[PDB]
């Protein structure tokens, strides 16, 4: 896995940059895949346009509640993190879209986020996370098609299914202190990839995206 | 710099009804400018030296060209410093002003910190027995720690080596002082003052023109106050015993501090325990600090009407004042029991009743 | 300072510095207001301080009296009753 | 701004649905614009003459009301105690107020007769009122007093002199000895 | 008629009003001073309040709050 | 006693009266 | 393992806390203990009469004369640099607003002048509630906030976007963000 | 959460993911739940139906018979108020404590308005249900409308419209339906117009309610619940109170005009739409 960066520089396709940020994952049969899959749903996602019934400004999730009331006015469009597991390795960021004037806070607010989860969450953004995670995946397996696809992946990712009783089971038992070691095992002080499209004057250096993965606070 | 000048100077929007009380701030600035620019001009002629320094300030006054009129105005404008520090503090309380502008009270604090500071520091300057004798108390009085007294002395007793650091030290303090004013006036501009009526209200009118002319008023007032004293000496403000030099050990046989002292001074004459002695000091002055969060010490909602007018109560600020210059008036005589006596109760009330603020 | 209610402006048009002071303190007029002045070099300007002189101050002496004067009074007192015993103390302690 | 707010709990000031300190009695409408009614139907102690301080109107607040060492003054009315879980039902038929705490978390607003969309709108502050409201509270038609002087009696009119002259040579004269000075 | 500063309350449909003091009969002592009430008739405190001793009070408050003090200071100071 | 007494006090007639007066549309030092 | 040690700590207090908790009101308990009121109750009878009794009536004639003077009402004292009488007063009807900008107007330029009204001016009763239906408003809105987003210490960026990053949401309120621009005409947080 | 009492931590520390942890307790044999839809109803109106499919998470939904075209000239855009209002003060809650309390149970929840429904619904683990139901059933038993959330809420009136000037498609669905019922019944706008901001004022939302969120013109749905749990905490919600009376309401029958519409803008496309009458509907 390398560290570095890709960026297309385009000031002629409007006012919105686009990018996306990786660090290094685990593979499927990883035991802290579990808890990678719980990290992504931690830092979650937004969007502007479109916002269910819980204003942004007030959200349960403090990554979103610190995008949203950044000067005053808020400083992305869209906003939403990811974690892919592959055979013997895996990917693990998120990905955004922002103006451009914005970008910098639109990209930095997310870093902060994320390196967070090594120093200072907490039990009550850990099981909204959970609420939500569940209710995700649980709810998708509905379908036919859902449930062949599911047999299918698993089967060909783990050499068996796992039943729902065990995935339930693995989950429960992670707290917080539990994230806090896996993130500071794979997280803090690691290598990131970059890249980008777009007016990205504003965008940060490589150098501020990689010392951003630690605080010097603490 | 000019835009700031005319947004916080000239087209500032005050309440129509800031009487003169509320016009002691800008008194008291003027007098640290004033004092500034004769402390500059004393600093050409004077030596820093145990030999000689007394001489040196008699010289200014009797070989020099208008060398007199600098060491008055100098001498006479501290004494103007402290009054308008006190009324400007007593303001305050009156009006309870620290409800709502808390980081300007604890910046006051420190600045009125500082100015006891350096006034002391002054006072030994001109190197006769009160200068000497006084040094020698206050370096006695904070030796609790070992070792720090004869360092920041320079050495066993007060010398040559202590009076050099003083004179830098007070160059160098007061332009500390402009700067936490600017820090002051930054909380202060923040908030926006109180009236005397303490309510809110719109009938705003800018400063310019109103009230700028109620401060130069005030200000040929005060210049022509300063300007009587120090040439004719009406009131025998600081006492004769400084003309006599230096005797390291001998006593002299009556001991007046400055006026802006004689408070502290009657603590020290009344209280058997010298470490109680210092802790009065301090305890007095974290209570000031402590009322700058009073909206948290109670759950009911705070007013800043203290109701004192025709109040046969009277207030807890008022009473305070009368301790305190019966504190002075005690300060003054000599030590005998019955003025110790008198000493205890007023210091009693003067403790009680500024513990007593908190307690609404 | 104002609530955030009370200094949102209704005009667009962007504040000079200068003015920076007078719109963080802006206030609704609540009902409307008419206002009048006459020009200070049309008006008579130390006849109407004399005019008001005595209800002033009668005003300003009465809302003093209890809160300033009464502990004055005390503490005056106070003062003469220790000069008493110093001067009651000197002869007793001294003189034979 | 810089200034907290300091709801908490607290044992030595009992919350307002148990103990508060000012006078608990309202009227209460069905719907505010009644209000405007009692407006043009009440006399007024304002629109009566009086001419000593002793036929002034008595206050209805008792004055016996705060207690404690060293406490000046003695008469309050608000206090950002917290709430409890389960208040004080407020009684209606002594009028006392219901207010925030204690219509969410209270059965006041019950009626047997009457929807619950229908009973619940008239609980808003605006629908409460106090006892005395429409003929104590003041509402001004001029900042001045007809008693006292304004400009009329001051204005210069026809036939007056000028005075820049004047006004410009006061403070010429005050900058000349200004600068002599100086 | 009522106790205070209240007048009869007009009766207007549509509003509920809050039943309101009837008057009380004054105390001596209370002949030409701005009139300030009286506790109500079922207290405690009417047992025991008494205007003619607000006349007496500016002596009251020095005696009690500095006279005490006077004492144990030239006791023991 | 009105002076000084929050359950009395008040201006005298004489006070009262003296805001009455009036000097409009006179000057007295018009000549200088 | 400290951390859940003391959490287990935490959670067993917690724990006889909830446990003991009622369903319905139940009446607090006094504000002070039986020896005091038993004192208290004991020396009534001289207290009330000789001190207390008087105290409590010159001080509402003092509090009554001094609105009268100037025509305010008694909660016209109270400021908006506190947040929930600003709150308060951001849900007040029109008539009532106006008429609080009036009393105030005149009570400035009255103490200004420093002239009394006319007696006959003067007759109204000062101490009538008028705020009340809204504070209390006003204290449940702010109480449910602390509940639902204040009950930890929440960790930001610092020194970014003009605030210091430890809680304010208003920018260069405090002197380590002063001084926002060197260049140019500046602006206002109001205007973005 | 103040401490936690459980200090045994993460008890599958590194075991794969291929490797079971399953103990035999755990296991079970397998017995279907029986799924025809169950049909109730309780004693002031309100009609229940609910199927299982033992899933673990659940879907409910409360249906009201007030849509759009049931508006007249001095209501135009009520009903989209009343669902941008969906999920604010109710007697017992707050908006803020309903909205954030939703969040942290996991669920997601929203309000939909049609031509002729109005449809709130969640969605969530089923073992969550009992706490749901209230939040649902509050909106149409006890809203307070409370003047400073009307105000605050104001915007997203203009914004639903602002949105579908990219949106070409579901425009031309629009200019269908005014085109084709013109100013009458399904007709009307689905949308507040500015001349529909006037009567934004309590009363008339609380007037029109009146008319129609009457029980027997609802009824309500669930997925994924045990039939006879959720009759008795429907039920434990209408005992305490007096829900909206009947109304013997009317409807009156659509008029179609049909006719002829264009709009030009930017795009690079013709888009055209013809269309004609279906009697009688479903
Ligand atoms: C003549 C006098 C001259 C005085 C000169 C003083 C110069 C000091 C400068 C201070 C440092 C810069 C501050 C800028 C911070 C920017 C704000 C911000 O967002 O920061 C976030 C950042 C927190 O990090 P984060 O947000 O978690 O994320 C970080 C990123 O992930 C990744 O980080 P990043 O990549 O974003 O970079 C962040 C960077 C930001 O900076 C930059 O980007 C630019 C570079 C900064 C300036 C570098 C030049 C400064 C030169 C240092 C040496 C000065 C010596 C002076 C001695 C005078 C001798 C006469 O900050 C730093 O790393 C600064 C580190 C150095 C400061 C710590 C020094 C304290 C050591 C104390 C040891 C005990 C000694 C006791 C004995 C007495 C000694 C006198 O804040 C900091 O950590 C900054 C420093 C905080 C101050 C700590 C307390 C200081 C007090 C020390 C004790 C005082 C002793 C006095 C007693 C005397 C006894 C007699
Ligand atoms: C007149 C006052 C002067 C004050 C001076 C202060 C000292 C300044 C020292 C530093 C120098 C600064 C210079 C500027 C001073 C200010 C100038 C100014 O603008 O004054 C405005 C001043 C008052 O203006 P305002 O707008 O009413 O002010 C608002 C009020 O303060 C009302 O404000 P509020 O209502 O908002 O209240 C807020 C509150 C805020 O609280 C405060 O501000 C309290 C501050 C208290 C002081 C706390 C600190 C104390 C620290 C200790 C100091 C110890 C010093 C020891 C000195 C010992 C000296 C022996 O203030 C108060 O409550 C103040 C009321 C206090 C009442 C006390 C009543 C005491 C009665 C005593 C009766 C004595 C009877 C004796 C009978 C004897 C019988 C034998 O008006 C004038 O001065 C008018 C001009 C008069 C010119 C007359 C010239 C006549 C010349 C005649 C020559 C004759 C020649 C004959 C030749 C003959 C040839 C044949
Ligand atoms: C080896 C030798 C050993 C010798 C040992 C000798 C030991 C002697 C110890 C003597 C102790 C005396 C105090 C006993 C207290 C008993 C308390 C009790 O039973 O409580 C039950 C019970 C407690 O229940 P509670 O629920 O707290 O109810 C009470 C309320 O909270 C109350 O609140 P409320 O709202 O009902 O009432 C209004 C409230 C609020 O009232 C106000 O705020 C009004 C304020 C008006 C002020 C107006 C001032 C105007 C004039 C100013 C003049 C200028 C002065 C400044 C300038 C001067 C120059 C410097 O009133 C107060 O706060 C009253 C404050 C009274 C302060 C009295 C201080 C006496 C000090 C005696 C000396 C102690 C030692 C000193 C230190 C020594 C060194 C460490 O309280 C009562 O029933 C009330 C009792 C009140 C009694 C007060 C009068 C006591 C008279 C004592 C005479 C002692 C003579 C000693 C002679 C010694 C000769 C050798
Ligand atoms: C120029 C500055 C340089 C630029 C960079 C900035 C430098 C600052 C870095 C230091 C801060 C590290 C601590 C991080 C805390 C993060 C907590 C968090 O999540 O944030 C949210 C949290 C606020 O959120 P919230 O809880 O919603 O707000 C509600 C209130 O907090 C009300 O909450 P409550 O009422 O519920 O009570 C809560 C309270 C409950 O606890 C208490 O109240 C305990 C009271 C017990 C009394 C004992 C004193 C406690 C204070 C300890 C002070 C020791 C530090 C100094 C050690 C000296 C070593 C030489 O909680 C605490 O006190 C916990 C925090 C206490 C930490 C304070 C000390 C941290 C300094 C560590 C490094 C020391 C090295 C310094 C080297 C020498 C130079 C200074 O942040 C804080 O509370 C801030 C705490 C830290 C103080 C602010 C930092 C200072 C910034 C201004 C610079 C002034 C410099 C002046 C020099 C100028 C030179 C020309
Ligand atoms: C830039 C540095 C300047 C230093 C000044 C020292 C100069 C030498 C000594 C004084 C010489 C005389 C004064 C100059 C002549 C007058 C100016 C002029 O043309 O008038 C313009 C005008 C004159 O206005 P006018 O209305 O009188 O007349 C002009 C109109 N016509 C021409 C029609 C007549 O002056 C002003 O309006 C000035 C407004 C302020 C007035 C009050 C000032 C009093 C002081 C306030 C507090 C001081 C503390 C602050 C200082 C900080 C340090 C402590
Ligand atoms: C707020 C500002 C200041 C205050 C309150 C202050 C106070 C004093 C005092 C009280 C004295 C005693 C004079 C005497 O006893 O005769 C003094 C002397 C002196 N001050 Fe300051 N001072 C201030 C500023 C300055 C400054 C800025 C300087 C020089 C830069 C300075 C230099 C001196 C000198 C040289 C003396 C010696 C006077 C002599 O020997 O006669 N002062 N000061
Ligand atoms: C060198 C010392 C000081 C200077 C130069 C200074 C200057 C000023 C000025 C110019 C003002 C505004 C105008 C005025 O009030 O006159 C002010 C206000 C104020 N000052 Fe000071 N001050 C000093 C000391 C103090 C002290 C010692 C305190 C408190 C102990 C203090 C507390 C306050 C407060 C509370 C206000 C505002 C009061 C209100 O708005 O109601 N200041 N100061
Ligand atoms: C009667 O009522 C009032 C009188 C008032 N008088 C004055 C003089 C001011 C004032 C002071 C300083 C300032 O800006 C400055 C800060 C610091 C400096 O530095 C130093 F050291 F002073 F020179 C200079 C300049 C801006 C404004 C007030 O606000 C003010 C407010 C009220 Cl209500
Ligand atoms: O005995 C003393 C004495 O007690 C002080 C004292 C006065 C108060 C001073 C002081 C006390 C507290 C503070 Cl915060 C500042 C100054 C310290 C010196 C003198 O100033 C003095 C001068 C000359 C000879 C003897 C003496």
């Amino acid at each position: 896995f390398c560290g570095s960066e890709l960026l297309h520089r385009n000031d002629d396709m409007g006012p919105t940059a686009h990018v996306a940020v990786g660090f290094e994952g685990v593979p499927w049969k990883s035991p802290d895949a579990v808890t990678f899959m719980l990290m992504q749903a931690i830092v979650g996602s937004y969007r502007k346009h479109d916002e269910g019934i819980v204003p942004g400004k007030v959200s349960a999730n403090a990554t979103v509640r610190n995008v949203c009331n950044k000067m005053t006015v808020g400083c992305a469009d869209m906003f939403s993190a990811f974690n892919t597991c592959y055979s013997d390795t895996g990917l693990f960021g998120f990905y955004a879209q922002c103006d451009e004037v914005a970008l910098e806070h639109c990209v930095m607010e997310i870093m902060f986020g994320i390196t967070s989860l090594s120093y200072a969450v907490t039990d009550e953004e850990v099981e909204r996370a959970k609420a939500q995670l569940k209710t995700q995946l649980l709810g998708h397996l509905d379908s036919t098609t859902a449930v062949a696809e599911d047999i299918g992946r698993q089967m060909l990712a783990y050499g068996r299914r796992m039943p729902l009783a065990e995935f339930l089971k693995r989950l429960e038992v992670i707290d917080a202190e539990e994230v806090k070691r896996v993130a500071w095992k794979y997280l803090h002080d690691a290598e990131v990839a970059v890249a980008g499209l777009g007016p990205l004057f504003g965008m940060p250096q490589l150098i501020n995206l990689r010392r951003a993965t630690f605080w010097l606070r603490y | 710099f000019m835009s700031l000048f005319r947004a916080h100077l000239v087209f500032y929007r005050c309440a129509l009804n800031l009487n003169s009380s509320y016009n002691f701030g800008f008194l008291v600035a003027m007098t640290f400018v004033l004092q500034i620019i004769t402390g500059i001009t004393l600093a050409f002629r004077y030596t820093s030296e145990a030999s000689c320094a007394f001489a040196s300030v008699q010289h200014l006054v009797r070989e020099v060209a208008a060398g007199w009129e600098f060491r008055m105005l100098h001498a006479t404008t501290a004494s103007f410093v402290f009054l308008c520090i006190l009324i400007h503090m007593t303001r305050g309380l009156y009006n309870w002003s620290y409800s709502y502008l808390t980081t300007a009270w604890m910046s006051g604090l420190v600045l009125y910190l500082l100015t006891i500071a350096t006034a002391f520091l002054g006072y030994v300057l001109p190197w006769g027995q009160m200068s000497f004798w006084g040094a020698t108390v206050i370096t006695n009085l904070l030796s609790p720690i070992p070792y720090l007294v004869p360092w920041l002395l320079g050495g066993y007793y007060v010398s040559d080596v202590t009076l050099k650091r003083f004179f830098v030290l007070h160059f160098i303090l007061p332009f500390i002082g402009c700067i936490i004013i600017v820090l002051h006036i930054f909380y202060l501009h923040l908030n926006g003052s109180s009236n005397p009526a303490g309510i809110d209200t719109a009938l705003k009118v800018a400063f310019y023109p109103h009230m700028l002319m109620t401060d130069a008023k005030c200000l040929s007032y005060l210049i022509g106050l300063i300007f009587l004293q120090a040439a004719f000496g009406l009131m025998e403000l600081s006492h004769p015993d400084n003309s006599i030099p230096v005797n390291r050990f001998v006593t002299p046989l009556h001991i007046v501090p400055e006026w802006y002292f004689l408070a502290y001074y009657a603590v020290l004459k009344v209280i058997p325990s010298k470490t109680g002695g210092l802790l009065v000091f301090m305890s007095s002055l974290i209570n000031l600090g402590l009322l700058s969060e009073i909206r948290a010490l109670n759950t009911r909602m705070l007013i800043r009407q203290q109701f004192m007018t025709r109040n046969v109560v009277s207030g807890w600020v008022i009473i305070w004042v009368y301790s305190m210059i019966f504190l002075i008036i005690i300060g003054s005589a000599i030590p005998q029991a019955t003025y110790i006596l008198y000493g205890r109760l007023a210091t009693i009330l003067y403790l009680t009743t500024g513990l007593v603020l908190c307690l609404y | 300072g104002a609530p955030k209610f009370e200094r949102k402006m209704l005009g667009s048009y962007p504040v000079s510095p200068e003015f920076e002071m007078v719109w963080r303190d802006r206030l609704t007029a609540h009902g409307g207001y008419i206002q009048q002045t006459i020009s200070p070099y049309q008006l008579k300007f130390i006849y109407p301080f004399w005019h008001t002189f005595f209800a002033r101050c009668w005003c300003k002496c009465s809302a003093y009296a209890w809160p300033w004067v009464w502990p004055g009074l005390i503490t005056f007192g106070l003062v003469k009753k220790m000069n008493h015993d110093v001067e009651e103390d000197i002869r007793d302690h001294y003189w034979y | 701004s810089v200034h907290s707010h300091n709801i908490r709990p607290d044992k030595h000031e009992l919350p307002a649905s148990e103990v508060p300190l000012y006078y608990n009695r309202f009227d209460q409408a069905d719907h505010p614009s009644l209000w405007q009614l009692e407006e043009e139907q009440q006399r007024k102690h304002l629109d009566q003459e009086v001419t000593d301080v002793s036929q002034l109107v008595e206050p209805v607040s008792s004055p016996h009301q705060t207690e404690g060492w060293f406490k000046r003054l003695r008469y309050w009315h608000y206090k950002e105690t917290a709430e409890p879980t389960f208040p004080r039902t407020p009684d209606l038929s002594k009028g006392e107020l219901a207010a925030g705490a204690t219509v969410t978390r209270t059965s006041v607003w019950h009626d047997p007769n009457e929807p619950a969309i229908v009973s619940v709108s008239r609980f808003a502050p605006d629908n409460f009122r106090a006892v005395g409201f429409a003929e104590n509270v003041p509402n001004p038609e001029s900042t001045n007093s007809d008693s006292h002087p304004d400009f009329r009696e001051y204005r210069l009119g026809p036939g007056s002199v000028d005075r820049r002259p004047f006004v410009y040579f006061m403070s010429a004269s005050y900058f000349f000895i200004t600068a002599s000075m100086m | 008629k009522l106790e205070g500063s209240l007048l009869p309350p007009p009766h207007i449909p549509g509003i509920r009003r809050a039943p309101r003091e009837p008057a009380s009969p004054k105390m001596a002592g209370m002949e030409g001073r701005m009139p300030v009430r009286l506790p109500p008739e079922g207290s405690r405190f009417r047992q025991y309040v008494d205007p003619r001793a607000d006349v007496y009070f500016p002596l009251t408050a020095v005696l009690v709050t500095l006279g005490p003090l006077y004492m144990f200071s030239k006791a023991f100071f | 006693i009105r002076f000084g007494n929050p359950w009395r006090d008040d201006y005298p007639e004489w006070i009262w009266k003296s805001l009455r007066v009036s000097r409009k549309d006179k000057d007295m030092f018009a000549p200088f | 393992q400290f951390h859940r040690e003391i959490g287990k700590l935490f959670a067993s207090y917690s724990n006889k806390i909830t446990a003991n908790s009622p369903v319905q009101y139940v009446p607090s308990p006094p504000t002070k203990g039986k020896v005091r009121r038993a004192l208290s109750s004991a020396l009534m009878p001289v207290w009330f009469k000789f001190f207390r009794g008087p105290l409590d009536r010159w001080n509402l004639a003092v509090m009554a004369k001094y609105l009268r003077d100037h025509g305010l009402m008694y909660d016209d004292l109270y400021s908006d640099k506190e947040p929930v009488f600003a709150r308060a007063l951001e849900l007040l009807p029109p008539d009532i607003q106006a008429a609080r900008f009036r009393r105030l107007m005149r009570g400035t330029y009255l103490n200004h002048l420093r002239l009394y009204l006319p007696v006959h001016e003067q007759n109204y009763d000062p101490f009538i509630p008028y705020m009340a239906p809204y504070v209390e408003e006003a204290k449940f809105q702010l109480q449910e906030e602390e509940e639902l987003l204040g009950y930890h210490m929440w960790e930001g960026v610092w020194y970014s976007g003009g605030v210091t990053g430890f809680g304010d949401k208003e920018p260069g309120e405090h002197f380590l963000v002063a001084l926002p621009n060197l260049y140019g005409a500046g602006g206002s947080p109001m205007q973005a | 959460y103040v401490g936690k009492e459980n200090t045994k931590g993460n008890v599958y520390e590194g075991i794969p993911l291929d490797q079971s942890i399953l103990e035999p307790a755990d296991l079970r044999d397998y017995v279907p739940p029986h799924s025809n839809i169950q049909y109730s109803k309780l004693d002031n109106g309100l009609r229940i139906a609910s199927m299982d499919r033992g899933g673990l998470t659940a879907s409910l939904g409360l249906f009201v018979h007030a849509g759009t075209r049931f508006e007249d000239v001095t209501n135009f855009g009520v009903t989209h108020m009343i669902q941008n209002l969906a999920f604010a003060s109710t007697a017992h809650l707050s908006l803020l404590r309903t909205v954030k309390t939703i969040e942290v149970l996991g669920a997601n929840a929203g309000c939909v308005v049609g031509r002729e429904h109005l449809v709130y619904s969640a969605e969530c683990l089923r073992s969550h249900m009992p706490l749901l139901v209230p939040m649902l059933t509050g909106n149409v038993l006890f809203p307070r409308f409370l003047p400073w959330e009307l105000k605050a809420c104001k915007e997203k009136l203009i914004m639903a419209r602002k949105r579908l000037e990219h949106m070409p498609d579901q425009m031309v669905s629009e200019l269908l339906h005014t085109t084709a019922w013109h100013n009458n019944t399904l007709g009307h706008k689905l949308h507040c117009t500015e001349r529909s901001l006037g009567h934004y004022n309590p009363d008339v939302i609380r007037h029109y309610m009146l008319q129609h969120f009457s029980p027997e013109n609802m009824v309500f749905v669930g997925v994924n619940v045990n039939h006879d749990e959720l009759c008795t905490w429907l039920m434990r919600a209408f005992v305490d109170y007096n829900a909206i009376p009947p109304s013997k309401r009317t409807v009156a029958s659509p008029v179609y005009t049909g006719g002829d519409v264009r709009l030009e803008t930017p795009s690079p496309h013709a888009h055209m739409a013809i269309a004609f009458e279906t009697p009688g509907g479903w």
